[PDB]
């Protein structure tokens, strides 16, 4: 499949960006889009050259290297800049194959930027009667920006079966063109499943942050890339 | 010192207009051509061995086929369709003169296009036998010409006429030499 | 004015 | 140059059939249809440039002189939410694809034995699960969203509240929930 | 069969010569010229009724030049046959003497397309107003091309189109007079 890097970004207004694409082994073209607020066509390169370019001024420009990978490079960057950047490559003409895209973030500031809390909430005893069914519930509270990846672990494994996580998050505070996020997901098993001590339940969100290399104005922790979890042991 | 040449050639064969379309992708290697898309066939043949692999690679491409199998339709009658107005009803009136060159020379210069009927007539009357023509010419820059002769000896008090007719015109043109 | 249609050229196989 | 698709969005019950139209303003070397699901990986579910192409359930017309094609969706599932794209290989253009806007779908479960409940968690936390997928949700209080214990064959709603549950599920909750505690 | 519209491509090595042009029924409507990077419009006037995007031409030339390379090693280095040309010399309209006319060398069935055409006037070079079409293609894959030379017909003056091509063994010499 086409790889990019990196998965999620955050920048400063102003500052520079460089977002990275392998193609599927075989391709030769490579295309960059920018998906916004449907995809805008950025460049195509094949066989090292940049064969054409979409409407974007001198600022957004890249390049494809011998090995057919290729960099694109945003420059001044400006709030509008903030998008999905997707990576395709195929034979000429032919059927296109996307990358799983780079979101990128850009802000005046950093000063608003928060990891999530998180916390589960153990299935009602009402539930495991009625249904023989146990709904474990994760809540993941004030986050910003809306950069994360919620999954459950069920002794140490991932698991995607029974589990539903919301579409897109909630709003904090609805009215407040900046407000922090929320989000929940839920894990069904079976009545039998969760009462029994062994068994162990974790919920995580994967927080995609501030990098180490990130100024830092402010006196709280620095919100860096990455786990926040909690568990629950499955009660008899 | 030794030359290699390859040609790429997509012809879009109209018959009436835009109701029956033939596509033909051709490639050439030194005047050789090795390997076609004939929209007839619906994939690409081998002519020459040269052109084997290039048969076979690109008939396990089935985006590949899809693509020249629609192109009939998106690439054919879509050019046809954007050219129509300035190639398909280009018409030029031609310049038509008689000259004595014995031998008669009706030229027809400057016209557009290419399919024209000249005719003779001495005392107005056809003269399909003694005529000599070049051929229709292809000027390069979208007219041709031609020159139709005619071998009389001209008695005077005769009439010659050099009739023309061509889509450019809706009647046909004469021009008439005497004595 | 409106725009004339292309067709791609086939890449020969490799090697 | 121009690429209209239509629906804009589309809410069906699983089992239920419809079509996705894409409408195109120029000649067209080639056609392909997208899902993208919300993390945002986008698949192809269609290269045609014309003529009508099946893979199981999902099925695409292509009639270039016309400049439409139709994307079908028989017996719609749960997993095939997302946004659906037509994008378009423009003749006059090489190496370029344009995209509509997308048509958004949404498709819930059709639950046949409904059990609409509200229970109370521990560590607040409220929540509405199995009740039948014409509930609406009223908007701390999460939208609906469907969960498949795929190897049980059972599919189910839930919504979640939290910051007692009586008040918070107000919002036109089946004439017979079943409320504990 | 009515009309014929072709995307014609070509690449010749070692010189590293590309071209890309469209032909219907054997005129030029355009062709890309690779170092500007432009669409040059045979006649000024298309240029109003269509359009072309010369990115794609750059495009397909880089293709059709990879493609020659892999031929020529599965040809083991076959290098193409000179093909050397037929030349006709021949004017725009009938000639008549102070009235303005044009010539026309016409260089056809040759192939490598490289050649190299001068206008002589009473044996020395004329290069006042000169002007000359790309290569273009033919249905035996040889190729045809056009030099135009505008002139004040006179009585004295005796004109030739000098064509070197590699298919010939010394240069050939059009001979044109007014008679
Ligand atoms: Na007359
Ligand atoms: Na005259």
């Amino acid at each position: 499949g086409v790889t990019q890097s990196p998965t999620h970004l955050i920048k400063t207004r102003g500052q520079q960006a460089t977002l990275r694409c392998s193609p599927i082994s075989g391709h030769t073209s490579v295309y960059w889009y920018q998906q916004a607020l449907g995809l805008q066509f950025l460049l195509w390169y094949d066989e090292g050259e940049e064969r054409n370019r979409g409407n974007f001024p001198p600022r957004f420009s890249g390049r494809q290297f011998p090995n057919y990978s290729s960099e694109l490079n945003v420059n001044a960057l400006e709030l509008e800049d903030s998008a999905l950047y997707l990576c395709a490559s195929s034979q000429i003409r032919e059927t296109q194959y996307f990358g799983p895209g780079t979101r990128l973030l850009v802000l005046e500031d950093l000063k608003n930027v928060f990891p999530p809390e998180v916390a589960v909430f153990e299935p009602s005893e009402a539930e495991i009667s009625h249904t023989q069914k146990a709904t474990l519930v994760c809540l993941a509270t004030g986050f910003y920006p809306d950069h994360v990846e919620l999954s459950w672990w069920v002794n140490g494994k991932e698991v995607h079966s029974g589990v539903c996580t919301d579409p897109q998050p909630l709003k904090e505070q609805p009215a407040l063109n900046d407000s922090r996020y929320a989000l929940s997901s839920r894990l069904r098993v079976s009545a039998t499943f969760w009462q029994n001590p062994r068994n162990h339940f974790r919920c995580q969100v994967q927080f995609y942050g501030l990098s180490e290399n990130d100024e830092w104005t402010q006196d709280r922790a620095k919100p860096v890339t990455q786990i926040v979890s909690a568990e629950a042991w499955g009660r008899a | 010192r030794p030359r290699f040449l390859w040609q790429l050639k997509f012809e879009c064969h109209f018959f009436n207009g835009t109701e029956r379309v033939r596509l033909l992708e051709r490639c050439i290697y030194n005047q050789e051509e090795s390997v076609r898309f004939d929209s007839d066939v619906g994939e690409y043949r081998a002519v020459t061995e040269l052109g084997r692999p290039d048969a076979e690679y690109w008939n396990s491409q089935k985006d590949l086929l899809e693509q020249r199998r629609a192109a009939v339709d998106t690439y054919c009658r879509h050019n046809y369709g954007v050219g129509e107005s300035f190639t398909v009803q280009r018409r030029v009136e031609p310049k038509v003169t008689v000259y004595p060159s014995n031998l008669l020379v009706c030229s027809v210069s400057g016209f557009y296009p290419g399919s024209i009927e000249v005719r003779w007539f001495r005392n107005g009357q056809e003269e399909k036998a003694g005529v000599v023509s070049t051929g229709l010419i292809q000027n390069g820059d979208w007219t041709f010409q031609t020159l139709v002769m005619l071998e009389t000896v001209p008695r005077s008090g005769e009439v010659y006429t050099c009739q023309v007719e061509h889509p450019s015109v809706t009647s046909p043109l004469t021009v008439e030499w005497r004595a | 004015g409106e725009l004339i249609g292309i067709l791609n050229a086939a890449k020969v196989p490799a090697d | 140059i121009q690429v209209e698709q239509s629906p804009p969005d589309l809410i069906l019950q699983e089992g239920a059939n419809s079509t996705l139209r894409c409408n195109f303003s120029d000649s067209v070397n080639n056609l392909q249809w997208f899902h993208q699901n919300p993390w945002g990986q986008l698949i192809n579910l269609f290269y045609i440039p014309s003529g009508t192409k099946q893979n199981g359930r999902l099925s695409a017309t292509t009639v270039a002189t016309e400049r439409y094609s139709l994307l079908y969706i028989s017996s719609s599932q749960t997993t095939d939410s997302g946004v659906y794209f037509c994008a378009v290989d423009r003749g006059s253009t090489l190496g370029r694809l344009y995209f509509g806007r997308g048509t958004q779908l949404t498709v819930w479960p059709d639950i046949q034995k409904p059990d609409p409940a509200v229970y109370q968690l521990r560590d607040s936390v409220c929540l509405f699960t199995d009740f039948d997928s014409q509930t609406n949700v009223s908007q701390y209080i999460t939208d609906k969203c469907v969960l498949d214990m795929r190897s049980m064959d059972f599919k189910s709603n839930s919504a979640v509240a939290w910051s007692a549950c009586a008040n918070a599920f107000n919002s036109i909750i089946p004439e017979d929930t079943f409320f504990p505690s | 069969e009515e009309h014929v519209i072709i995307q014609a491509e070509f690449y010749l090595n070692p010189d590293q010569s590309g071209e890309f042009m469209f032909d219907f029924d054997g005129d030029e409507i355009f062709h890309v010229d690779m170092a500007k990077k432009e669409t040059v419009w045979r006649l000024e006037e298309f240029g109003r009724f269509a359009s072309f995007e010369a990115q794609g031409a750059l495009a397909n030339i880089a293709v059709d030049k990879a493609n020659l390379e892999i031929m020529t090693k599965r040809s083991n280095y076959t290098p193409i046959t000179n093909v050397p040309p037929e030349v006709t010399v021949l004017t725009n309209s009938p000639v008549e003497l102070r009235e303005p006319n044009v010539l026309i060398c016409f260089i056809d069935k040759f192939t490598p397309p490289v050649v190299n055409v001068t206008w002589l006037r009473n044996g020395k070079p004329v290069t006042t107003g000169v002007s000359e079409t790309v290569f273009l293609p033919r249905e035996d894959h040889l190729f045809r091309k056009f030099h135009y030379l505008p002139f004040l017909p006179s009585t004295e003056d005796v004109y030739d189109c000098r064509v070197e091509h590699w298919g010939l063994d010394e240069p050939l010499l059009k001979h044109w007079e007014f008679d």
